[PDB]
């Protein structure tokens, strides 16, 4: 409850949509890690909401 | 009898039967106002009809379900 409530994930999300249209910048070599860290916070159905 | 009954904690007091498969469980389960998209599914195994319900839509369908694979074949 509290881990979304720091924005963090909607902090990633952002630049997750900012990288791909090709704030804290991404390369091509953390794009990865950062998506398996939403997949496997994901398990709870509070993130899948 | 020496034999196991699954059980879950919404449908208290009542065993699972043998033959059904686990989207039946899902449905059964939605339909007793479980959280959506839960991680896992908490049975509890004991020592010793529902087979109607409906099993939950898979994603084809979903996608089927607003005529989605008439896209598909169209390229």
């Amino acid at each position: 409850k509290q881990l979304l409530d720091s924005g963090l994930p909607s902090l990633l999300v952002r630049s997750l949509a900012s990288f791909c249209f090709s704030k804290m910048p991404i390369t091509a070599d953390l794009v990865a890690p950062i998506l398996r860290f939403l997949t496997e916070v994901g398990n709870s159905h509070i993130m899948k909401d | 009898v020496p034999v196991f009954h699954l059980f879950h904690k919404l449908l208290a007091g009542q065993p699972l039967p043998a033959e059904m498969t686990l989207a039946q469980l899902l449905t059964l389960l939605y339909d007793r106002k479980l959280p959506q998209g839960y991680r896992s599914i908490d049975l509890t195994v004991k020592l010793g009809s529902l087979l109607e319900t409906c099993p939950i839509q898979s994603p084809l369908q979903v996608f089927a379900g607003m005529g989605g694979l008439a896209l598909i074949a169209e390229r």
